[PDB]
Order: structure tokens, then C-alpha cells, then sequence
């Protein structure tokens, strides 16, 4: 069962998530995320640091980006 | 053909290593290594095909990947070999490794931009081309995201694990490989990526030259584990879907198997094992 979708503005940036297995977007640009066997998540901007949820991964990405747009 | 502790390199060795890395970058060869790594890290998954990470082939794959890179370096300067970074010993930002004459230091607080060393964006010699975001400068935040690098004691605990790997052969596995990789346990390899920060914490981690030194030490630890456990060997040994078995060939090369990479002495030796 995939996580619920989400949509919020985090640190001035819009982050969204939705089941597909799951997609995340930072200001309309998709952020590649991956789920681990134990259910945690990682993203392309934080690939060796598991976080509990897709929203956690999205927020971590925004933190790491420091305002920079995702490619 | 001898890989040495980065802390023991002479001024000339440091100079030659840096020059060789910068030439690979200039010629465009360097960026392709970054791209290859990012492609595998983005595709390797716990539930499906996995070759470069979160799987038993994590070690032989990076071993061959580093060999490819070292060979490319040697095509520029044959005297150059990959040095390794023992992060359990040289655990502070004042390690000679992070000096301006080697890799440069941590990034400034505002944007994480590395401001010194041969790879600082200001030199005009290290454009970040293969990336996930718009920033084109090397970034680091040593000890920023994670407080400490692994200790020798923690490394010893992992080296003590007898089984190379265990089903389900992924990030959930018990066994040496997964503990060394870091998905379970005290966390060695993964934590180091996190500790360096910047590009080193992302899928395009090879953008930071320290990537090679980090993996050269991870590679050395595999060699040390082999010495401690002569009766232990690479697993699985046959017919495992989505996983590279001992005698199966690995992508992207397709012409080499984990079995061909178990003994490192066929390619290089260490200053001390
Ligand atoms: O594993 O990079
Ligand atoms: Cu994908
Ligand atoms: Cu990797
Ligand atoms: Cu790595
Ligand atoms: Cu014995």
C-alpha cells in the first residue's frame, strides 16, 4: 500500500507527493525518490540518508537545495 | 600498482594525482564516470534488479569501477594510483586530505561552496556538469549532516561479521556487505557520504574527488575482511534473480564477474594490509 499524497509549502517552496510507485515534486519539478525494503525513503539529493516518508524526503531535498531549482 | 593511505602521500604524489584528475575532467572523461554511477544508483532497487548498490555486487562493482578510473588516471600519468582515506583515523576537517594542496576544505556556510583547493569553482577547473540541481560549483559540509565519522572500534565490529551477505541480498540484509555499505548497523560507507555532504551526499557523488578515496578505503576494508575470514566468500553462488551471482557478469562491462574481482592483488596491493 503506497503512502498518501501530500501538498504543502515548505520553506517557501511547494512540495507535492502522489502514488504512481510514488512521485514527488519540488516546485513542479519531479524529484526522483526511492523506497527501501524497510519502508524508509531516499531521494537523488540525499541518496545515502534514509528518512521515514516521501514528505520527509521532499523536505530534506528543499533543505539541501538552498533555493536552487531541481533539474 | 600500490594504493597508499592519503595521509602518507608526498607533495609530488599529491600534485600528480590532482593534475591527472583535472586532465580527465578537462578532456570530458571524468563526467562520464559521474554519469555511470548516477545511472546505477538511480536504478538499483531493493525489490528489483540491483548491481552497483544495496546488493552483494556493491563491493566487486565499485572495485571494478575504481579500477576503470585508476586506469584512466594512469593513461594521463602512469605513476598515479588511487590513494585511500581511512576516515576512522583522519576524522577531522583538519586532516591533510582537506588541505588546499590536496582536496580543499569544507564549503562556506551560505551555499556550501568549496572555496579552496584545486577543485574550487573559482579556479575555473571544476565545473559541475552532471547534476541534479542547477548549482554548478563543488559543495561540501564536512560533519554538517552527521556528527561523526565511523570509529575504528565500529569498523572492527563490522570486519568481525563472518557471512559476506545474506538473503534477501539487499538493504535489509544482515552480513558483512550490508553493514559495510551501511544500510543496517553502525553504518560505515553510507554515513561517510552523508558526513562529507554536498555532491558526495547525492547520486552524482563522484563529482567530488574524495569519492574515489572513500571507496578505495571501503575496498581495502573488503580486503581486510577477507584476511580475517578465509573460510568466507562471495554469495550468492548461483541462480538468484535480480542479483549478480558469483559467476555471473556485471553491467555495464558485461565481461567481468564478481569471481574475477575477489582477489585485488591481481590488480594492485596496499601500502599495508
Ligand atoms: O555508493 O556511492
Ligand atoms: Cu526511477
Ligand atoms: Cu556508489
Ligand atoms: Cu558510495
Ligand atoms: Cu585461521
Amino acid at each position: 500500500a503506497a503512502p498518501e499524497s501530500f501538498d504543502e509549502v515548505y520553506k517557501g517552496r511547494r512540495i507535492q507527493g502522489r502514488p504512481a510507485g510514488y512521485e514527488v515534486f519540488v516546485d513542479g519539478v519531479q524529484l526522483h525518490v526511492m523506497r527501501n525494503a524497510d519502508g524508509s525513503w531516499i531521494s537523488v539529493v540525499s541518496h545515502y540518508d534514509p528518512v521515514p516518508t516521501p514528505r520527509a524526503a521532499a523536505r530534506a531535498a528543499v533543505d539541501e537545495l538552498q533555493g536552487a531549482p531541481l533539474l | 600498482t600500490v594504493r597508499k593511505n592519503q595521509a602518507t602521500l608526498t607533495a609530488d604524489e599529491k600534485r600528480r594525482f590532482v593534475a591527472a584528475v583535472l586532465e580527465l575532467k578537462r578532456s570530458g572523461r571524468y563526467d562520464e564516470f559521474v554519469r555511470t554511477h548516477n545511472e546505477f544508483i538511480m536504478s538499483d532497487t531493493d525489490s528489483g534488479e540491483r548491481t552497483g548498490h544495496r546488493s552483494p555486487s556493491f563491493l566487486p562493482w565499485h572495485r571494478r569501477f575504481l579500477l576503470d578510473f585508476e586506469q584512466a588516471l594512469q593513461s594521463v600519468d602512469s605513476s598515479v594510483t588511487l590513494p585511500y582515506w581511512d576516515w576512522s583515523a583522519d576524522r577531522t576537517v583538519r586532516a591533510s586530505l582537506w588541505a588546499p594542496d590536496f582536496l580543499g576544505g569544507t564549503g562556506r556556510s551560505t551555499d556550501g561552496r568549496v572555496m579552496d583547493g584545486p577543485f574550487a569553482a573559482s579556479t575555473g577547473n571544476w565545473p559541475i556538469n552532471v547534476r541534479v540541481d542547477s548549482r554548478t560549483y563543488l559543495r561540501r559540509s564536512l560533519g554538517g549532516s552527521v556528527a561523526e565519522l565511523p570509529t575504528r572500534a565500529e569498523v572492527e565490529s563490522v570486519l568481525a561479521i563472518s557471512a559476506y551477505d545474506l538473503p534477501p541480498y539487499n538493504s535489509a540484509s544482515e552480513g558483512f556487505r550490508n553493514h559495510l555499505e551501511g544500510w543496517r548497523g553502525v553504518n560505515l560507507h553510507n554515513r561517510v557520504h552523508v558526513w562529507v555532504g554536498g555532491q558526495m551526499a547525492t547520486g552524482v557523488s563522484p563529482n567530488d574527488p574524495v569519492f574515489w578515496l572513500h571507496h578505495a578505503y571501503v575496498d581495502k576494508l573488503w580486503a581486510e575482511w577477507q584476511r580475517r575470514h578465509p573460510d568466507s566468500a562471495y554469495v550468492p553462488t548461483g541462480g538468484t534473480p535480480d542479483v549478480v551471482d558469483l559467476n555471473e557478469t556485471m553491467k555495464p562491462w558485461n565481461t567481468v564477474r564478481p569471481a574475477d574481482l575477489l582477489d585485488h592483488t591481481a590488480y594492485y596491493t596496499f601500502d599495508a594490509l
